[PDB]
RNA sequence: AAAAUGUUUU
RNA sequence: UCCUGACGCUGAGGAGCGAAAGCGUGGGGAGCGAACAGGCUUAGAUACCCUGGUAGUCCACGCUGUAAACGGUGGGUACUAGGUGUGGGGUCCAUUCCACGGGUUCCGUGCCGUAGCUAACGCUUUAAGUACCCCGCCUGGGGAGUACGGCCGCAAGGCUAAAACUCAAAGGAAUU
RNA sequence: GGCUAACUACGUGCCAGCAGCCGCGGUGAUACGUAGGGUGCGAGCGUUGUCCGGAUUUAUUGGGCGUAAAGGGCUCGUAGGUGGUUGAUCGCGUCGGAAGUGUAAUCUUGGGGCUUAACCCUGAGCGUGCUUUCGAUACGGGUUGACUUGAGGAAGGUAGGG
């Protein structure tokens, strides 16, 4: 969308990148100016790329829409979850584990187990008595499953697209996504790869708000598409 | 290399050199 | 590492000039290593040659021994 | 998908995974699958009915199968060759091959309608 | 030292195409320019251009700009040198080579200039089989 | 600290 | 900046150089130390270990011409992500009107690493990648780098180099 | 027995024997011997010898040399192989016609004859070359002239247990 063009980007500081020490060579075209070691995003083609990502997410929600918001960095832990819960869009925030996208059967088994336990554990703790170190360990297992699984509850089948923040940390997600052929949209700074991302959105990924405004705008896009789905049906 | 090949060649060479040492005189009397 | 040991400059070496050679000779009387003396390779080579010449020519001790 | 120009390979290829080299050439109709066991099984499952396949390099079944597989993947269908070269099939590819493709398609039409 | 500038052109083109470079450059020669021209006319490269020297100020520079299709797809499936300096290959009008079953083109230098096999066969003229670009 | 060896079943 | 104007590359045979040990004549000989002697250990100990100790190690002039002489990777050339140390020559910049510093360029020398290659290990702009030119070399393991012959050498030996016979493996990397 | 189309019983007991390789026989042998049954061929069927193939296992087509067999210990350098850009010219390589030749038989193929076939006759092709002659000049080469980017040199700078 408009997102007041480059004004919001410049005020927030998206133009920041990484220094010369580590760099992905596929960024040769993507160079504005060498300012104080930190690489500078031109932020001009960024508008076009975010517009293209917006168009693709509109098309995905037109065909029905299922975006998996994957995130692990401390700069996005407290940002991804709130917007994903607001839009009602599936998300993972703590320890994206090997599988899920490929271990569909096991993850669905754990989804069913979590669904049944979230009721039976509460019924047992609130009703009939139970001894210690058994109810306690079941509650602890519930807590661990809740910590390691958030918005993954609601998915009937394989998703439609995945939104990635800090692909360097969440590398395995893109490998699974490319193996199973799902659209990928990711935040990439000057050290990431365009070959493994179809709809690439360059920009900083080291600040809390730097990923927060992008996740907020894509959440607004998802909410608008979900509203339009009422007429689309 | 498994060093076994070098050991086999080593033993063959050492045996031949011992043969040359023991038959040094006869060779120079009549032959190489 | 060794960058924190800032590169030191000396100008002319001049084995006669004992001040620099003392600054680069160890307290025991040895030639200090490059990573502790903070010299370039060429300057260190010149300093070592000058120290050896001064040693042979009695301007410097081969070993200061007792402190 | 494997591009078949009428029950036969489009053009000669040479594939190799690890050490399993497999050579494939198209053959006239009625030639059959002149191929070794593993490569012949691969071709027969792929549906090629006239092909000449030779197994160079190692004779291990797995590696020969992978070599036949990437030899088939190297096949380049005439329409996509034309797309690659920015030209037309009538401008890039042999008239005999295109014709044989038409007779194969029409004989195919006959079989379909007869069903 | 350089021995086959035509092979150098072919390997430069192959390496650039493999590395997905948009343009490749080399010192210019008449035969290189002719091969580039017929490559462009056969659609294996986007375009080509001969540049007057302005950096080395020494000799002309031949530059080939390549073409990659939708989803970054190679327009050249390979290029091979046939008539090597060590061993030269000449083909008659009847024994003209076929490349990729006829899909690719052999570049043949005939007495009537550089001509792709198809052309030569039409003119019933043979020559030196330079390349097998496909 | 030196401290060797291990026939032929069917 | 200047000069010559393809004069380049490689190179069978040939020639030279070629660690150490060794050989010849003469010199030298501290330390070290084959051989050797003795002491220990041991079933034995022609060994390890200890005490002695000659050639040799050193010098001069020759000879020998072989090494895991290995990067186990022939030379030349062009092209194909980077990242990061370090050695050498320039040149540029600011404060200097030194140098600290940063760049940039040409030539080395390491490490990491993409494409690519490889059986794997790994190699990867210093290729084991993509190519072209020339040379050396390989064709199962033993027998055998041995015999016969010839050449070289003072000698030790080196170089060139088989066959009969025999086995159905020998081998490379990696897995448990 | 597997490659390899086709299996059981009895006898034997590492014996007798089999085998092209892997191997079989030591008491339940589809592997020895016999029998029933079966399979492949058939006036033949096996064995031996020899050659080519498979063998890309001498790799021109069509392989390799870090560790599997394989880079000379290293360099210099002779013959040889190889050659940056370009003008002109020759037309040896190369390419295209023409003529001559490549007997016949064979071989491929079209017709014909033996009742069919083998075989036989006949037309054509092939005879992959060579000679003569007329063309073409892109490339290789010869002759000849330029160019400086490869290469070497000059001047200055310069590092080093050469
Ligand atoms: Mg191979
Ligand atoms: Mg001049
Ligand atoms: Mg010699
Ligand atoms: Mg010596
Ligand atoms: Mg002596
Ligand atoms: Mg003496
Ligand atoms: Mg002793
Ligand atoms: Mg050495
Ligand atoms: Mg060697
Ligand atoms: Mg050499
Ligand atoms: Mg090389
Ligand atoms: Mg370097
Ligand atoms: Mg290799
Ligand atoms: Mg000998
Ligand atoms: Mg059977
Ligand atoms: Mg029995
Ligand atoms: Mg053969
Ligand atoms: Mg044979
Ligand atoms: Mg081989
Ligand atoms: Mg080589
Ligand atoms: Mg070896
Ligand atoms: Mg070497
Ligand atoms: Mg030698
Ligand atoms: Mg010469
Ligand atoms: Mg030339
Ligand atoms: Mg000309
Ligand atoms: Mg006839
Ligand atoms: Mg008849
Ligand atoms: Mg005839
Ligand atoms: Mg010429
Ligand atoms: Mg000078």
């Amino acid at each position: 969308m408009a997102v007041v063009t480059t004004r919001q980007l410049l005020e927030s500081g998206v133009h920041f990148g990484h220094q010369t020490r580590r760099w992905n060579p596929k960024m040769k075209r993507f160079i504005f100016t060498e300012r104080n070691g930190i690489y500078i995003i031109d932020l001009h083609q960024s508008l076009t790329y975010i517009d293209k990502a917006y168009a693709f997410v509109k098309e995905t929600v037109a065909k029905g829409g299922q975006i998996l918001f994957v995130g692990t960095k401390k700069q996005a832990q407290e940002s991804i979850v709130e917007q994903a819960t607001r839009v009602g869009m599936p998300y993972v925030n703590q320890r994206w584990l090997g599988g899920m996208l490929t271990n569909f059967q096991t993850i669905s088994k754990r989804i069913a187990r979590l669904k049944e336990l979230e009721a039976m554990d509460f019924d047992k703790v609130s009703g009939s008595g139970l001894t210690k170190k058994e109810l306690l360990m079941l509650s602890r297992e519930k807590d661990k499953l809740e910590k390691d699984l958030g918005g993954i509850r609601d998915m009937p089948k394989v998703p439609q697209a995945v939104w990635v923040v800090d692909t360097k940390k969440e590398h395995l997600a893109i490998d699974e996504a490319r193996k199973l052929k799902i659209p990928v949209v990711a935040i990439l700074d000057t050290n990431c790869d365009p070959d493994e991302v179809d709809y690439a959105i360059p920009g900083n990924d080291d600040a809390i708000r730097s990923v927060s405004l992008l996740t907020r705008i894509i959440a607004d896009a998802a909410a608008e598409g979900l509203m339009a789905r009422s007429a689309g049906k | 290399g498994s060093v076994i090949k070098k050991r086999r060649k080593r033993m063959a060479k050492k045996k031949h050199r011992k043969l040359l040492k023991r038959t040094r005189i006869q060779r120079r009397r009549a032959g190489k | 590492k060794v960058v924190p040991i800032k590169t030191v400059h000396i100008g002319a070496v001049d084995y006669k000039d004992t001040a620099l050679l003392r600054k680069f000779i160890s307290e025991r009387g040895k030639i200090r290593a490059r990573r502790v003396t903070g010299l370039s390779v060429q300057d260190q080579r010149k300093v070592a040659i000058a120290i050896k010449n001064a040693r042979e020519l009695a301007l410097l001790p081969y070993a200061s021994t007792a402190r | 998908k494997v591009p078949l120009v009428g029950r036969t390979i489009t053009h000669p290829v040479i594939g190799e995974k690890a050490a399993g080299v497999v050579m494939l050439r198209p053959a006239s109709p009625g030639t059959g699958v002149i191929a070794g066991g593993s490569a012949r099984a691969v071709l027969e499952c792929a549906g090629v009915h006239d092909v000449l396949a030779k197994s160079l390099g190692s004779s291990n079944a797995i590696n020969v199968v992978h070599a036949t597989v990437d030899a088939l993947q190297q096949l380049e269908e005439p329409e996509e060759v034309a797309r690659r070269r920015g030209k037309s099939v009538e401008d890039i590819a042999p008239a005999a091959m295109l014709r044989a493709r038409k007779e194969a398609d029409e004989a195919a039409a006959a079989a379909r309608m007869e069903e | 030292t350089m021995t086959d500038p035509i092979a150098d052109m072919l390997t430069r083109l192959r390496n650039a195409n493999q590395a997905y470079h948009d343009q490749t450059s080399m010192p210019h020669s008449k035969i290189k320019a002719g091969i580039a021209g017929i490559l462009k006319s056969e659609g294996y490269i986007a375009d080509y251009k001969v540049n007057e020297p302005k950096e080395g100020e020494v000799g002309k520079t031949l530059t080939l700009t390549l073409k990659y299709g939708e989803n970054r797809e190679r327009s050249i499936a390979g290029v091979r040198r046939i008539s090597k300096p060590g061993l030269r290959v000449y083909a008659k009008s009847t024994a003209l080579p076929k490349v990729l079953g006829g899909l690719g083109i052999a570049i043949i230098s005939t007495s009537q200039g550089l001509l792709t096999d198809k052309q030569a066969h039409e003119k019933s003229v043979g020559g030196e089989v330079l390349a097998y670009v496909w």
